[PDB]
């Protein structure tokens, strides 16, 4: 009826309709959160599935500043090269590799 | 509250709402009560059609609308 | 930022491949298309290619035409077969640098934002290398004048693997070259 | 029954902000795009629909796709602030069409002139000449500023088809309540 | 709040109207973008977990192999053995939580 | 209200246009049309006194056209608060219409600067430096050249005035005209505006160019009437011949700071002679 | 009812059914037209896989259809 | 413009033409006149092969020319 009292109902009313999007939207948001993390966990996952494995053996002596001779745990023994930035000085005779 | 769901197929619906429902929740009263997914289906109204992010009172809809359903996908 | 880029065989073939095929849909003189690859430190090494279709005209720069939704499909069944490469950035061809180029650039940041831009000389030339790698930056310019996007050169070069190189030197076994030479190859090298 | 491809070519130029019609000029716009789009799909099912925007240079923001509901996605978040240029939405949208995967499909294209629109006739005569002896339809409809490009629009269109053309309809409209009431008849009619 | 009910929003109409203002403008715009934006992201990310999922669901193939870790290093890493009598490390672990595995 | 125009309309000139035309793009609700012609008509050389009135009417458009481009707005709003000379009501002001004009931040760093301006008034350290640098983050993160960043520059140029710091004063000067249009300007402002630059450059710390300067057009041009000096010292210096028989002339011309520093600039020119001669 | 049946190599046949017809049926009539074992068949309508419990009249399919085909390869 | 096109079949077919069309235009007259689907032609002029993409200038061809039309048989 009066200018002041039908704006202040509508007021209420439209701060009230304020509060339930807030609500809706806050929920939205925290779901939509707990979907990306089941996400990043799927593709780590995925990208993790391409590995190779690898054999573990020791080094027996060196033999040539590139050249050196492995064995395998169980295989037989082998003549192998050393990795790209492999700091070659930690390989003493005995490590494990 | 009653709105009639017609199918191209001629098939006539009744279904009980109120009007502060969102789109997502009609859907999934039709999902309940029929059966069909939501996501196979699209309404149309004058060529009017709906979404989640608009409320049923966005639009513009009365009481007894005529609403069109049009499936969608391939068959099952 | 980037120190260097490492260039694989495969996609200077399959860039060749590109251009001649074209062809059959429409004349047009150059060619783009998207560059898959990976990073291992400030250094950038790519390995992979697609087509995309594209279309130009010849004298206003505000008209061009690519396509998102091409690129999209494209590359999401790309990462269905693989998944270790990713979007790196794009190529044409063509000898000199368009204008428009910033424009596409500014575009296609957004699915890498450290997209850069090669450009490989399909043609042939006698002088040297066949590939140009470029980055884009804003400057101070000056004292004072606007600043701008334009891009700076990074140094580039040719790089191989494993199980490339054989089916080269395979296809390359007819015509030969000492491997260091007697004055016969250091002397041309002046030259 | 026709296989054709069709693109629509909207205004987010700055006289959009006002309010003539009775919630914006916006808001008509988009219920102006649904119902065409709509109705290009229904009449046909195998047929496609893609969305350009004229202001501020053309933003080719979704490929021709047959899906619908990416347009309507998509569409929302133009907020006017672009000044118009309508030379380049057009040839762009030439460009565009030039690259159907469907080539039996007909060539059309639609355009909401919302804006006053400044061009030389010199130009424009051209441009109609070249959709001419290229093929292609043209479908324009005024709403705003009649006084001002109504006569421009009457040449162009008249050029473009006549001695027996399709007579390609120009709609015009006065500031009314509703944009699809008068849109509905002329340009589109199914079957 | 009944003070500014009372000694604005009844008495200075000014303070109504900006309330008018500032709820308009801040319900509508962030009611339609945020619904709209979120509701479409959540679309799109169940459709593409679902992608992942179906291509995780073929690797499963029933044969596997009985093995016992013997160790197990951050730099996350584990060294196998396996009942066929090998030894292998591994820098992943693969489809099991790491902080879940033990000796 | 919708009266407010027919009666208002014998206040400045227009009184049967105007005032009728503004009715008239109001009841058709051209909303841009009539920011433009309201931006427009303050720009009219009228006093304008009747602020808080117009104002009244710009609230009541305001109220729902707000969707406007908001910095239109801004602008009409400062060229409105300069016109009233209590500071404080005007900073409140001010803060009012920055906290409801929000979307477009642009809007947001110019209202930003006239803030500083006016604080600037009154006491300088306290406040303005730190909304220097407050503003200056922002502006960076901004893709084009826009049209604020003139503003901002004359802001920070006006607060490194305190002349210790000349030389930091000297760069942001040229920012400035890295800024504005092709130079239409007042005359006497723009060779003022050359003429303090190159004062400022010549005492500057860290400036040894003299090159680049001589090129640029303002300096070239608003020179080659009366003050000349100035430009043949400043030749002087790029050639670096010692004798200046001139900075005695320059010492009753401009007895500011040149009559003080005149050991600096004579242990300039000293060294800089080698620059020259070396090549 | 007429269809058209495409393959990888461009290799086009033409059959007639009915909507009838059980999936099945189908690849017993590539089967012998062309001789290949049904196990080897797989079958695709529009981009989605078709399945065997299902008949032509599910899938709502109409004449004049472009199915696709595609062989059952393995190795080892 | 005529140019004549001779197929294998022993049949010369004349078609009115300008020099600014392209080949894929040539093979639309074709389609309308012959039948045959477009991508089922296959045009060799004096030993090359045209392609759909290009100007029938690009070629030097002049009036009267013959080209011969040869079909794929991959289908069998």
């Amino acid at each position: 009826a009066d200018p002041r009292d039908k704006a202040l109902q509508d007021y209420r009313k439209k701060l009230l309709e304020h509060k339930e999007i807030d609500g809706r939207l806050k929920e939205l948001r925290e779901q939509l959160k707990e979907l990306t993390k089941q996400y990043e966990k799927s593709e780590n996952d995925l990208k993790a599935l391409q590995s190779v494995g690898q054999i573990v053996g020791e080094v027996l002596k060196q033999l040539t500043e590139e050249k050196f001779i492995v064995k395998a745990t169980n295989g037989p023994r082998y003549v192998v090269g050393c990795r790209r930035q492999l700091d070659k000085s930690k390989l003493k005779p005995g490590t494990r590799v | 509250m009653q709105i009639f769901v017609k199918t191209l197929t001629g098939k006539t619906i009744t279904l009980e709402v109120e009007p502060s429902d969102t789109i997502e929740n009609v859907k999934a009263k039709i999902q309940d009560k029929e059966g069909i997914p939501p996501d196979q289906q699209r309404l149309i109204f004058a060529g009017k059609q709906l979404e989640d992010g608009r409320t049923l009172s966005d639009y513009n809809i009365q009481r007894e609308s005529t609403l069109h359903l049009v499936l969608r996908l391939r068959g099952g | 930022a980037v120190q260097k880029v490492v260039v694989h065989p495969l996609v200077l073939l399959s860039v060749v491949d590109h251009f001649n095929r074209i062809g059959k849909v429409g004349n047009q003189k150059r060619v783009v298309g998207v560059l898959l690859g990976s990073w291992q430190k400030k250094v950038l090494d790519v390995s992979n290619s697609f087509a995309v279709p594209f279309d130009e005209d010849d004298k206003d720069d505000s008209v061009w035409f690519l396509d998102h939704d091409y690129l999209e499909n494209m590359y999401g069944m790309f990462k269905k077969v693989n998944a270790r490469e990713r979007i790196v950035g794009w190529y044409h061809t063509g000898p000199k640098l368009h204008k428009n180029d910033i424009a596409i650039n500014e575009l296609m940041k957004r699915y890498c934002p450290n997209s850069v831009l090669v450009i490989i000389d399909v043609k042939p030339k006698d002088l040297g290398l066949p590939t140009e790698a470029y980055i884009s930056v804003e400057e101070v310019h000056d004292d004072g004048t606007p600043t701008s996007k334009t891009f700076e050169h990074v140094t580039s070069e040719i790089g191989a693997e494993e199980a490339e190189e054989v089916g080269v030197e395979h296809l390359l076994r007819d015509i030969k070259d000492t491997t260091v030479g007697t004055l016969s190859q250091r002397i041309t090298n002046q030259v | 029954m026709v296989l054709e491809s069709t693109m629509v070519c909207v205004d987010n130029s700055e006289y959009m902000r006002n309010g003539d019609f009775l919630p914006t000029r916006l808001q008509a716009q988009q219920d102006a795009v649904n119902i065409v789009c709509h109705s290009k799909t229904r009449s046909n099912p195998e047929n496609n629909v893609g969305l350009i925007t004229l202001a501020n240079d053309c933003e080719v923001l979704t490929t021709l796709t047959p899906d619908t509901g990416r347009i309507l996605s998509k569409l929302h978040t133009v907020q006017p602030k672009g000044k118009i240029t309508f030379c380049t939405g057009i040839r762009v949208a030439h460009l565009a069409l030039k690259h159907r995967q469907g080539k039996n499909h007909k060539m059309r294209i639609i355009a909401f002139v919302g804006s006053p629109v400044e061009d030389n006739e010199k130009d424009l005569v051209k441009l109609a000449k070249r959709l001419k002896k290229e093929k292609v339809n043209v479908d324009i409809i005024n709403f705003g500023e009649e006084e001002v490009n109504t006569e421009k629009l009457t040449a162009f269109v008249n050029t473009l088809n006549g001695k027996d053309g399709t007579g390609s309809h120009l709609v015009t409209v006065p500031p009314g309540p509703s944009l699809a009431d008068a849109l509905i008849s002329s340009p589109i009619l199914a079957g | 709040e009944q003070d500014g009910i009372g000694e604005e929003v009844l008495k200075m109409s000014t303070e109504e109207i900006i309330q008018r203002t500032r709820l308009l403008d801040s319900e509508i715009k962030i009611m339609k973008s945020e619904v709209l934006r979120v509701t479409h992201e959540l679309q799109a990310m169940k459709d593409k977990i679902k992608e992942n999922s179906e291509k995780i669901k073929v690797n499963k193939t029933l044969p596997y192999l009985v093995s016992n870790v013997i160790e197990l290093l951050d730099v996350k890493c584990a060294v196998i053995k396996t009942s066929t009598r090998q030894t292998y490390f591994l820098p992943v672990i693969g489809l099991v939580d790491a902080e879940k595995l033990k000796p | 209200v919708p009266g407010f125009l027919q009666q208002s309309q014998n206040s400045g000139p227009g009184q049967p246009a105007v005032w009728h035309r503004l009715e008239e793009l109001y009841t058709k609700k051209l909303w841009h049309q009539l920011t433009l012609q309201v931006l427009d008509f303050v720009q009219d050389p009228c006093f304008a006194q009747g602020d808080g009135l117009i104002k009244l009417y710009e609230n009541f458009i305001s109220e729902f056209e707000h969707r406007v481009n908001p910095l239109s707005l801004v602008e009409i709003i400062l060229h409105v608060v300069r016109q009233m000379t209590d500071p404080n009501v005007a900073l409140t002001f001010l803060e009012k219409t920055r906290e409801k004009v929000k979307s477009s931040d642009e809007a947001v760093i110019l209202c930003k600067t006239a803030i500083g301006a006016l604080k600037l008034n009154i006491g300088d350290l306290q406040v303005t430096k730190e909304t220097i640098e407050d503003v200056e983050e922002m502006l960076n993160n901004l893709p084009g050249v826009t049209s604020v960043h003139s503003r901002f520059y004359d802001l920070s140029s006006k607060y490194y005035q305190t002349i210790g710091n000349h030389a930091s004063y000297y760069k942001d000067a040229l920012r400035f005209l890295g800024c504005v249009d092709i130079k239409d300007l007042p005359v006497s402002e723009q060779q003022e505006r050359a003429f303090t630059l190159g004062l400022a450059g010549l005492l500057g710390e860290g400036v040894f160019n003299f090159g680049e300067l001589l090129m640029h057009p303002v300096l070239e041009s608003l020179r080659n009437t009366d003050r000349q000096w100035l430009i043949d010292t400043l030749y002087a210096f790029n050639s670096g011949n010692v004798e200046r028989f001139q900075t005695l002339k320059t010492a009753w011309g401009q007895q500011p700071d040149l009559a003080a520093n005149e050991a600096q600039l004579l242990r300039k020119i000293q060294l800089l002679c080698l620059m020259e001669m070396t090549f």
